[PDB]
């Protein structure tokens, strides 16, 4: 299926997959897209930063959802 | 519109004293002695997550410390306070504090000095650590530092009861309301405004829980839909003026951000439709706005105000 991913600014890519991955395995695949590491990635859903381990089955991320994204910069 | 100056030279002054003093310097709370993980609460120095989160930024070969509460930050909420005191005015029955008092009943001089306590706001932060004991830690740090320089210097200005009550709307003491206090009232909602630029739609419009009303809600319970959404407007446009990252906005995608449709149709019976597109941060206003009171200032004195901002 496809659900979008956005930066707050409206930078969004489109990605294909399934309930079964996990939220690592989203950041795995934005990584492999546009070279962000996991580390890095706060994805966001319901205005609440999402744990790596749970799947999208468990955030009942569907059809055509919108996830955020934000970059942690850490200091640098 | 167009704001001007509003800041005398005194104020300016004392934005001066707290970028020197406190707002140009490293966060110190940093580190790998200031990591942090659930699983091992007292591994080291933090009792929370944070400390290590954009302690500084690099423009034009320049460490920018403290981007997210910098110089621009706290300049900024002096621009929104002093729009949402003439928004007050135009309200027939503006919000009771539980102090009995409204933004209505601060006057100008009131204004002036609530204005100062805004630079000190997060002045005493040692890092972006978010949790409880850091945020009240902080802020104690800023309500003191205020102290110290008002006692010092601002005597003629302040008295002993008024810099009892700005230090404690600095502090921001556990018990206390958001409104506990008319200055207190106006020194948060500012505050809040300016998260706008870095929280998701759903902080923004929708609400991060089914208690709380979402920061555009709120500005659209206190001053109309029609005045709160200008000043959202107007914040944005402070945003982008200090070079800030301005989110986008899109209400027909509210339903697709995993909240129940309740919360949804709410936020768009008070909202009503917006679509307004981001803006990439500008790393040379970025600049231009945290390294002096004067680059940030004659940014945010040009900018546009609505008509009802000047209007008698
Ligand atoms: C606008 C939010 S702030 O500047 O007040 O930051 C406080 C907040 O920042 C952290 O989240 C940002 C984020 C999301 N994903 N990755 N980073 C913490 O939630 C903290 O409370």
């Amino acid at each position: 299926m496809q659900i979008f991913v956005k930066t707050l600014t409206g930078k969004t890519i489109t990605l294909e997959v399934e309930p079964s991955d996990t939220i690592e395995n989203v950041k795995a695949k934005i990584q492999d897209k546009e070279g962000i590491p996991p580390d890095q990635q706060a994805l966001i859903f319901a205005g609440k930063q999402l744990e790596d381990g749970r799947t999208l089955s468990d955030y009942n991320i569907q059809k055509e959802s919108t996830l955020h994204l934000v970059l942690r910069l850490r200091g640098g | 519109g167009a704001m001007g100056s509003i800041l005398d030279p005194e104020v300016l002054k004392v934005a001066e004293y707290v970028y020197q003093e406190r707002l140009s310097k490293p966060y110190t709370e940093v580190g790998p002695e200031w990591e942090y993980n659930h699983k091992t609460p007292y591994a080291t120095r933090a009792t929370g997550t944070g400390h290590n989160l954009q302690r500084f930024i690099t423009i034009d070969d320049q460490r920018l410390h403290r981007p997210i509460h910098g110089l621009a930050h706290t300049m900024r909420t002096l621009f929104y306070s002093q729009l949402m005191y003439e928004a007050a005015k135009r309200q027939p029955h503006p919000h009771r504090c539980a102090d009995g008092r409204t933004i209505a009943d601060l006057s100008v001089q009131d204004l002036k000095k609530l204005n100062i306590a805004q630079l000190f706001f997060v002045a005493g932060r040692e890092s972006e650590a978010s949790y409880g004991d850091a945020y009240h830690r902080y802020h104690l740090y800023g309500a003191k530092q205020f102290e110290a320089y008002a006692r010092k210097h601002l005597t003629h200005l302040f008295s002993e009861k008024e810099i009892v009550l700005y230090s404690r709307c600095i502090e921001d003491r556990i018990g206390d309301r958001f409104d506990e206090t008319a200055e207190g009232y106006l020194i948060h909602l500012s505050h809040m405004i300016d998260l706008m630029r870095c929280k998701s739609p759903v902080e923004v419009f929708i609400g991060h829980s089914r208690g709380v009303s979402g920061i555009v809600p709120t500005l659209i319970q206190l001053f109309g839909r029609e005045d709160g959404l200008d000043i959202m407007h107007y914040a944005r446009s402070l945003f982008a003026a200090t070079g800030e990252a301005v989110p986008y906005i899109s209400s027909s995608e509210w339903p697709h951000l995993g909240i129940e449709s309740d919360r949804v149709e709410r936020a768009l019976k008070i909202v009503g439709s917006l679509e307004v597109e981001g803006q990439e941060a500008d790393a040379k206003k970025t600049a231009q706005a945290g390294f002096s009171v004067d680059g940030c200032y004659g940014a945010l004195v040009k900018i546009d105000t609505p008509d009802w901002y000047h209007q008698v």
